[PDB]
C-alpha cells in the first residue's frame, strides 16, 4: 500500500531525480538490475518496497517514475548509464528541442504535441496500483521546461484525479545570482495556473547549499552532484512514513491541513540536521537536545535571507532513527522558551513531530559519516516574503523596455499574461503580511 | 607551430601530467578539486572513515 | 537533432570553412577516407549534427562548397582533407566577377543560385530536426558579403524560426585590402541585420596582436588565424553534440542572447592559450582561466571594452570543474567590474559547462560576449561611406545593372539606425 | 555541574592555554586522542564512542599562533572548529581591534559560546586569558565581554593575566592599551586579571635556580596557580571552595576587582628534598616581598584581605597555627577595619607536576591570593607613562585615524585618576 | 593571507632585487628550476606569502622587474636565478632616461607607467588578502628613482590603506656618483614622504666602512654588498613566514615605530656579522649581539647616531633562544644611554623573536632604529642643493621637458620641512 507517482520533468529535477534512485535501491536488497544478489533473496514475506517500487514475477523489481523532457541529451544517459537496467523503456519520452526558455515552447507549440502520451502513462501506472496518495514531480522554477512545462502536466492530473496530493523536489531561484538571464521574468509564468493546484514546494536555493558544503562538510568548492545527493536525502525522509513504521506517521493527505493555513501559503523548508563528515562526528556527540537546535541554526537552514527577521509559523520536526520521545518535548520546550526564535502570536499550536525507527541512509561514494539520528524540518516561516519581494521586482526593471519578450511574442505566446500574473504575484506577497499582523 | 590551441596530447597523458603535485599543492596553497574533502591526519586506532560514531 | 546546414562563400570564408573541417574531424575520430579511428566512445553518438553517413561503413560531411571563381574550390580538392566531400555539390564555374554587387544578384549570380540552393534544399528535406544554418563569409568584397545576402534571402521565405549562424570578418581600422569596401559592406547590412542571428564578427588586426603578445609569435601566417577562429567555431557547438550539465541549443543561445531584434553580433574568444616559453610558469584553474576570458587582449575583434557596457556575456566552459567555481567566480568578475555592465539587467552573465572538452588541454574554455562597445566599429565604416560619398565616386559600374543612388543613400541610414540605438540604450 | 567554559584570547592568551590544557589533560588519564589508555565532567564533553573534548574556544587574529595548535600533537583533541582564527593582525591597535577587525569575527565567536554552553547543565563562570599590551589583548576582549554582560548578566566572568613588566616592556604603545583594557572593562568585570611577570622572572632566578627561562618555562608555573583555584571542583576536600565564592570575598568595593596571586612552594629539584615544606613554613614563605609573583613592594600597602588555598596533606590546626603566626607578627599590616583577613582552602589531592618541568613533586602547596593597598601605586605611575606620551599627543594618529574620537583618552585618564585618589581615600586610619 | 607583492626599479633595483630572490628562495629550498626539492616541513605552509605556483610543483616568485634600458633587464635572466620569473612580467622601456626624471616620470616613463600597472594589478589581485608592496631603489639616479616616485603614486590611489614598503639607497657624503644628485635626493623626497608607509635609508660608504674594519675583507666587488642589504631585507619579513614566541609583522612595527606620520625614514643594521678569519674564535651569545648591534660600526648610514638621540628602536632575535636574555639586555642598552633616548617616551625600546635562523648561521639578529641626527643626512643633501640652485647650474636639461622652476623650490621647502621637525622634537 501507500504508493506515489514520481515524474521527473525539466532538466534540473530529472538530474536530481537521477540521484534519488541510487538511495532507494541501497536501503533494500534491490540491485540496479533488480535481482537480489543471489543471497538475501526474499521469499516474499515483506512489502517494504511498495511505496516507490513494484514487482515483476521473475525477481526483477520495477520502479515507479517517468522521465520526460523534450531535451534529447539528458535522458540519453539513463538509457546507457549504470541505470538503464532499471526502468520501463516506454516511460522514457525523448524529443527534439530544449526549452529555449519560451513559454509556448513548453505549453503551446512543442508541449502540445506530447500531451496525450504523457497523460496516458500517469493513468497507466495508477491502474496497476491499489490506493494512491500523492505525486512527486521534480521541476525547478527557471526555464520553459522547468517552469513552463510543469504547469501543463499539473493542470491535467488535477482534473483527472482531483483530490490527490502534490510534492516537489528541486531548486528555487536565488535572489542575487543565477544562470538563465530571463529567470527574473520566468518563474511568475507557472504561478498563474499552479497556485490552486500546488500544495507543496521548495523554499530556497542551491546557493546556500554551497556554504554548508564549505563549513559543516569539510569540502572546498563543490560541484552540482553534491547538490543532488543532499536534496535526495530529504526525499527519503518525507516519504519514510509510507513504508517504514514508527511512533507517529503521516500520510501525504494530512499535509493539506498541517501546512496550508490560507489557500495560498503552502511551502516547506528542508534541513537535514547532522550533515557532517567523519572528522567532526568523531569529536562531537549529537544528541536530540542540539540536533533540534541545529535545524533552527541560522546557518544550517537552507535560506539566503535572514531567519532572524522571520517568525516561524508551522514547523514540523520529522525525526528518524534511534530517538526516544521524552527527548523531544525536552527539546521543543527548550525551543519555545528561547526568545530569538520568534513565532506567530495567534498560533500556539505550531509544532508537529514524527518519529520512526530506521537509521539515516548512507550511500557509498560521498562525504557522509554514519550518525544514529537525523531529522527533517518542513517549516512554514515568514521571512521568505522578502525573497518574493525582489523576484517580481526583478521583472520590474526590465519592465520598461520589455526586454526578452521578442521570443515569447515571436513563438506562440501573448503579452496578456505579463501584467495579470504580476499583480497576482503582487497578490501573493501581500497576503503573508496583510494577515501577518492583524489581530494585535 | 600553427596548432597550440589544441596541442597534441592524449587524454590519459594529459590527466597524468596535469595531476602533477602529489601533496605539495594542497599544503602550499588551497588546491581546490571538484568535489574533494580535506584530510587531516589521524591515529590508526582512533579515526576510521565510517564506524559507529 | 539540433541540426546545422553548412555552406561556404567568398575567398575568406572558404578557407576558414575548409579549416573548420580540420578541427571538428579530429574531435570525432574521423580519417579523411571516412573510417572512424577514435578510441573514445562519445565521438559517434551525435555525429549526425554535421555529417551524413556514407554507405559501406563510411562517413561524409554536410556542406556545399560554392564560389564564383574556381581556383579556391580546386585548391581545397587538392587539400589536406579534400577527399571527404560529395562531388555533386561543388558548384564551381570557370567564369569570374569583378567584386560588383550589381551583377551578382541580378545577372551573374542569378544563373547560379538555383543550382546553389537546390542542394541546400536536398540536404534539408531529408532531415529529422533542422535547426540552423552556417555560412562562412567576410564583410568586404562583392563576392563574399555580396553573396552572403544571396544565400540567406530565399531561405527565410519558408523557414519560420530556424536560426542562421554565420561568421564574418570585419574591415580593420588601419589598413585596407579593397578600395571599394565601404561601398560593398554596407550593401549587405540592408538584408543581413534583417535576417542573420549570429555573426561572429572578427577583426584581422586583433588576430595579429594575440599572436604578437600572448603567443609571442613574430610571424602569424594564414595557417594560424584560421586555426584561432576555428576554436570558437566548435566551442559554441559543445552542447549540440556532447553531454553537459547546462545544455542549450542555438535557439536558447538566442533567447538568452538576443534582446531586441537587431543587436545580435558575437565576439569570439578562446581562453587557455599561452606561448611555449611561459606555459610551465602558468598554472590554470577556474579562477585563472576566467582572467583570460575576461582579459582585454583575448578578443578576436579589436574594440575597447572600457568604452561600453556588456549586455549579455555567455562564456561556455568545457571539462571537469566545480560549479560553485563556475558561479561564484563569474559574479566576482561582475561585482568588481560594476559600471561596465548595464544597470537595467540584474544578472549579466550566463555559463555553460560541458562534460568532454575539446582536445589540447584538460580544462578548455571559450568566451562569447555581446558588448555595446562595437559601435566604434560601426562609426568608422558608416563615416567612410558618407565622407567618400560627397563626390559620387564609383557608381558607373553598378548603374549598368540598376543600382541607383536612391538605394545607397538609404542603406547608410540603416547602418546609422544601429548607431542611434546603442546611443539610445547606453544611457538607456 | 560546577563547570566553567574557557576562552583563550590573543597570542598572549592562547599561548597560556597551550600549557594550561597540557596540565588539565594530564591531570586526568586522557591521551590527546581522547581515549583513556565522572568527576572530570567539570571541563569535558563525552561522546557516545568515548572521546574527550575540552570546553575551549581559541580566538586570535594572527593565524600563526593558532596554526601551531592545529598541526601539533593536540590535533586529535579539539573539534577543529573551536580554533577561531583571523586573517589580518590586530597590530596592537584596538581602534583596529574592536572597531574594525573584530567586527566581522564576532558572530562566530559568540555562536560557539552559546553552543558549548547550551550543552552544559549549570555554570558559574568563564575563563578568559590575555595580557594588557596587545590590541586584541586589550580591545577585542572588551568587545568579547560587553556582549557577554548583556547576554548573560549575573553569571560570573573570571580572568587571568600575564602583564608585561611596566618597568621594561615590549611596545612603546603599551600604556595606551593597558589603560583602556582597565577602563572599558571596569564596569563589567568580576574577579579579574593579575600583575606583571618580572617577578616571575626573578622567582625563576632565585627560588628556581635555572637561569634563562623562556615563555614555555614560565607557563609551567602559570598553570599551577589556576588549577589550584579549580582544584576543589573535581575532588572533594574537608573544606570546599566554590568559584562564585571569589566575588564576595576578595573584592572590597566594586571598582576594585584586581586581587593578586602567588604560589609559595616553588623549589628546584636539588633543594626540594633536603628541607621540610611544613605548613607553618610555606605560609611564612608567602608574606615576604621576595617570594611573590608580584613585582610591587607590599610594604607600601596595608593588606585588606588574603586568600589561602592548601593542596595536599594539611591538618587545619596547623593552619590555625599558621594564621596565628602572621597577625601577631609585627611587620605585616592587616588593615585597620578588617579583622577577618583570611579565606581558607584545603584539598587532599597532591599538586600535579608536568613531566619535563623544573618543579618538584611537593607533598604540600599553597597559592597565596591577596589584595594590597599598593595596587594603586603601580596604577599611579602607569598613568604617568601615559602622561608623558600624551602631553605632545604622540602615536595617537594610529588610533584616531581609525573610527575612535580624539579626546577619548582623557576621559579614561581622569576616570583612572578618579580611581587613584579614591583608592587612597580608604587607606587612611579611621578614629 | 598577509601576502606581499614585489617591485624593482632601475639599475640598482634589478641588482639588489635578483640577489634577494637568491636569498629568500634558498631559504625555502627552491632550485632555479623552481621545483621544491627540500626535505623540511615548515617551509611550504607559508611560502604563499611570496610565491605563486607553476603547475608541476614549480614555484614562481611574485616579482616584477622594470628598467628603462633593456640591457639591465636581461642581465638578470642570463644569471644564476633568473630562470624563475615568468617572462610576461619583464616590463621595460626602450630608451634610457638619462638621469633625468623630468624624463624618467614626466615624459619618457608616462607611456610605460600606464601599462605596467596591468602586471601589478594582476599579481596583486591574485591574493585572498593584501598587506603590502615592496620596491628596492636608490635616490640618486633617474631611471629607478623618478619612476620609483611614479610607481608609488598610482598605487596609493587604488590601495589607499595597504602598507607600501619601499627600500632606498641614499646619495653619499664625499664620493659622489653622479654630478646631479642634489637635483635628485632633494626632489625624490616630495613623492616619498607623502605617500610611502615605510622607507629605509642606506649609504654606500657605511656599506663600505662595515666592509673596511669589522669584516676586514680584502677585495669584495658589488657581490657581497648585495647580500648585506639582503641580510636585513627579509629580517623584517621573517615573522610573516615562520612562527615565534612573540611575533611582530609589518603592522606591529608601523604602529610602534613612527611617532608622527611625516617621519618614516629609518636606519637599518645587522647584528651577528663577524669577520671571516676570526669567525672561529668568537662565541656568540645574546648580549654579544646587543653590543655589536648598538655600536656605531654596524649602523648602515653615513650620518652618525652618536651625535643625536634615538626615537624608537626594535630588534628581532631569530632562532631558538631564551628570553630573559632578551629583557635585561634591552634594559641594559636603555639605561646605558640617557641622552640618546627622548624625555617623553619612557621605554624607547622594542623586541621581537622568531624560531628559525637563516640557513647558514646558528642564531641571528637584526636592527632597526629612528635617530635624531639623521636630520644631518637631510641637511647635507639640502646644503648641496643651495649651492647649485642659486646660479641655476643644471636646470636647463630638466627645464625643457616639462618641469618648471617652481617645482624645485616646493620640494626644497618640504626638504627643509623635514630637517625642522627633527630639531623641535630633539630637545624635548
Ligand atoms: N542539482 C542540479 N541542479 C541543476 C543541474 N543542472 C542545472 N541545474 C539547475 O537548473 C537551473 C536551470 O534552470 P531550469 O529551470 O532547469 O531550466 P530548464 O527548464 O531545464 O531549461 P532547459 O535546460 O532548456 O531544458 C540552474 O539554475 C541550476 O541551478 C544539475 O545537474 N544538478
Ligand atoms: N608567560 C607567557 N607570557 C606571554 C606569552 N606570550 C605573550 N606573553 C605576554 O604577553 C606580552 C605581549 O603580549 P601582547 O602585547 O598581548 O601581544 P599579542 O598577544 O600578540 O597581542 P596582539 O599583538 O594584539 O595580537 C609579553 O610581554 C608576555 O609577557 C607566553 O607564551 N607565555
Ligand atoms: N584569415 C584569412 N583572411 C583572408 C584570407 N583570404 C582573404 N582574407 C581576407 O579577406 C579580406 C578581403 O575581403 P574578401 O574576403 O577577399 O572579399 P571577397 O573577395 O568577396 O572574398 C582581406 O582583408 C583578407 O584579410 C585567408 O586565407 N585567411
Ligand atoms: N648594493 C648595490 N648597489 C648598487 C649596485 N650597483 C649600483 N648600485 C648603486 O646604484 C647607484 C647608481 O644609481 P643607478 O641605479 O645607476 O641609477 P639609474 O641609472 O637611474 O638606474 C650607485 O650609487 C650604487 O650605489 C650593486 O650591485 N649593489
Ligand atoms: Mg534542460
Ligand atoms: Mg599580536
Amino acid at each position: 500500500m501507500r504508493e506515489c507517482i514520481s515524474v521527473h520533468v525539466g532538466q534540473a529535477g530529472v538530474q536530481i531525480g537521477n540521484a534519488c534512485w541510487e538511495l532507494y535501491c541501497l536501503e533494500h536488497g534491490i540491485q540496479p538490475d533488480g535481482q537480489m544478489p543471489s543471497d538475501k533473496t526474499i521469499g516474499g514475506g515483506d512489502d517494504s518496497f511498495n511505496t516507490f517500487f513494484s514487482e515483476t514475477g521473475a525477481g526483477k523489481h520495477v520502479p515507479r517514475a517517468v522521465f520526460v523532457d523534450l531535451e534529447p541529451t539528458v535522458i540519453d544517459e539513463v538509457r546507457t548509464g549504470t541505470y538503464r537496467q532499471l526502468f520501463h523503456p516506454e516511460q522514457l519520452i525523448t524529443g527534439k528541442e530544449d526549452a529555449a526558455n519560451n513559454y509556448a515552447r513548453g505549453h503551446y507549440t512543442i508541449g502540445k504535441e506530447l500531451i496525450d502520451l504523457v497523460l496516458d502513462r500517469i493513468r497507466k501506472l495508477a491502474d496497476q496500483c491499489t490506493g494512491l496518495q500523492g505525486f512527486l514531480i521534480f521541476h525547478s522554477f527557471g526555464g520553459g521546461t522547468g517552469s513552463g512545462f510543469t504547469s501543463l502536466l499539473m493542470e491535467r492530473l488535477s482534473v483527472d484525479y482531483g483530490k490527490k496530493s502534490k510534492l516537489e523536489f528541486s531548486i528555487y531561484p536565488a535572489p542575487q545570482v543565477s544562470t538563465a538571464v530571463v529567470e527574473p521574468y520566468n518563474s511568475i509564468l507557472t504561478t498563474h495556473t499552479t497556485l490552486e493546484h500546488s500544495d507543496c514546494a521548495f523554499m530556497v536555493d542551491n546557493e546556500a547549499i554551497y556554504d554548508i558544503c564549505r563549513r559543516n562538510l569539510d569540502i572546498e568548492r563543490p560541484t552540482y552532484t553534491n547538490l543532488n545527493r543532499l536534496i535526495g536525502q530529504i526525499v527519503s525522509s518525507i516519504t519514510a512514513s509510507l513504508r517504514f513504521d514508527g511512533a507517529l506517521n503521516v500520510d501525504l493527505t494530512e499535509f493539506q491541513t498541517n501546512l496550508v493555513p490560507y489557500p495560498r501559503i503552502h511551502f516547506p523548508l528542508a534541513t537535514y540536521a547532522p550533515v557532517i563528515s567523519a572528522e567532526k562526528a568523531y569529536h562531537e556527540q549529537l544528541s536530540v537536545a542540539e540536533i533540534t537546535n541545529a535545524c533552527f541554526e541560522p546557518a544550517n537552514q537552507m535560506v539566503k535571507c535572514d531567519p532572524r527577521h522571520g517568525k516561524y509559523m508551522a514547523c514540523c520536526l520529522l525525526y528518524r532513527g534511534d530517538v526516544v520521545p521524552k527527548d523531544v518535548n525536552a527539546a521543543i520546550a527548550t525551543i519555545k522558551t528561547k526568545r530569538t526564535i520568534q513565532f506567530v502570536d495567534w498560533c500556539p499550536t505550531g509544532f508537529k513531530v514524527g518519529i520512526n525507527y530506521q537509521p539515516p541512509t548512507v550511500v557509498p561514494g560521498g562525504d557522509l559519516a554514519k550518525v544514529q539520528r537525523a531529522v527533517c524540518m518542513l517549516s512554514n516561516t515568514t521571512a521568505i516574503a522578502e525573497a518574493w519581494a525582489r523576484l517580481d521586482h526583478k521583472f520590474d526593471l526590465m519592465y520598461a523596455k520589455r526586454a526578452f519578450v521578442h521570443w515569447y511574442v515571436g513563438e506562440g505566446m501573448e503579452e496578456g499574461e505579463f501584467s495579470e500574473a504580476r499583480e497576482d504575484m503582487a497578490a501573493l506577497e501581500k497576503d503573508y503580511e496583510e494577515v501577518g499582523m492583524d489581530s494585535v | 607551430a600553427r596548432d597550440m590551441v589544441n596541442p597534441p596530447k592524449p587524454y590519459k597523458e594529459v590527466f597524468e601530467e596535469a595531476q602533477a603535485g602529489h601533496d605539495l599543492y594542497v599544503v602550499s596553497h588551497n588546491d581546490y578539486f571538484v568535489g574533494e574533502a580535506k584530510n587531516r591526519k589521524y591515529d590508526p586506532s582512533s579515526f576510521h572513515r565510517f564506524n559507529l560514531y | 537533432m539540433r541540426e546545422i546546414v553548412h555552406l561556404q562563400a567568398g575567398q575568406c570564408g572558404n578557407q576558414i570553412g575548409a579549416k573548420f573541417w580540420e578541427v571538428i574531424s579530429d574531435e570525432h575520430g574521423i580519417d579523411p577516407t571516412g573510417t572512424y579511428h577514435g578510441d573514445s566512445d562519445l565521438q559517434l553518438e551525435r555525429i549526425n549534427v554535421y555529417y551524413n553517413e556514407a554507405t559501406g561503413g563510411k562517413y561524409v560531411p554536410r556542406a556545399v562548397l560554392v564560389d564564383l571563381e574556381p581556383g579556391t574550390m580546386d585548391s581545397v580538392r587538392s587539400g589536406p582533407f579534400g577527399q571527404i566531400f560529395r562531388p555533386d555539390n561543388f558548384v564551381f564555374g570557370q567564369s569570374g566577377a569583378g567584386n560588383n554587387w550589381a551583377k551578382g544578384h541580378y545577372t551573374e549570380g542569378a544563373e547560379l543560385v538555383d543550382s546553389v540552393l537546390d542542394v541546400v534544399r536536398k540536404e534539408a528535406e531529408s532531415c529529422d530536426c533542422l535547426q540552423g544554418f552556417q555560412l562562412t563569409h567576410s564583410l568586404g568584397g562583392g563576392t563574399g558579403s555580396g553573396m552572403g545576402t544571396l544565400l540567406i534571402s530565399k531561405i527565410r521565405e519558408e523557414y519560420p524560426d530556424r536560426i542562421m549562424n554565420t561568421f564574418s570578418v570585419v574591415p580593420s581600422p588601419k589598413v585596407s585590402d579593397t578600395v571599394v569596401e565601404p561601398y560593398n559592406a554596407t550593401l549587405s547590412v540592408h538584408q543581413l541585420v534583417e535576417n542573420t542571428d549570429e555573426t561572429y564578427c572578427i577583426d584581422n588586426e586583433a588576430l595579429y596582436d594575440i599572436c604578437f603578445r600572448t603567443l609571442k609569435l613574430t610571424t602569424p601566417t594564414y595557417g594560424d588565424l584560421n586555426h584561432l577562429v576555428s576554436a570558437t567555431m566548435s566551442g559554441v557547438t559543445t552542447c549540440l553534440r556532447f553531454p553537459g550539465q547546462l545544455n542549450a541549443d542555438l535557439r536558447k543561445l538566442a533567447v538568452n542572447m538576443v534582446p531586441f531584434p537587431r543587436l545580435h553580433f558575437f565576439m569570439p574568444g578562446f581562453a587557455p592559450l599561452t606561448s611555449r616559453g611561459s606555459q610551465q610558469y602558468r598554472a590554470l584553474t577556474v579562477p585563472e582561466l576566467t582572467q583570460q576570458m575576461f582579459d582585454a587582449k583575448n578578443m578576436m575583434a579589436a574594440c575597447d571594452p572600457r568604452h561600453g557596457r556588456y549586455l549579455t556575456v555567455a562564456a561556455v566552459f568545457r571539462g571537469r570543474m566545480s560549479m560553485k567555481e563556475v558561479d561564484e567566480q563569474m559574479l566576482n568578475v561582475q561585482n568588481k567590474n560594476s559600471s561596465y555592465f548595464v544597470e537595467w539587467i540584474p544578472n549579466n552573465v550566463k555559463t555553460a559547462v560541458c562534460d568532454i572538452p575539446p582536445r589540447g588541454l584538460k580544462m578548455s574554455a571559450t568566451f562569447i560576449g555581446n558588448s555595446t562597445a562595437i559601435q566604434e566599429l560601426f562609426k568608422r565604416i558608416s563615416e567612410q561611406f558618407t565622407a567618400m560619398f560627397r563626390r559620387k565616386a564609383f557608381l558607373h559600374w553598378y548603374t549598368g545593372e540598376g543600382m541607383d543612388e536612391m538605394e545607397f543613400t538609404e542603406a547608410e541610414s540603416n547602418m546609422n539606425d544601429l548607431v542611434s540605438e546603442y546611443q539610445q540604450y547606453q544611457d538607456a
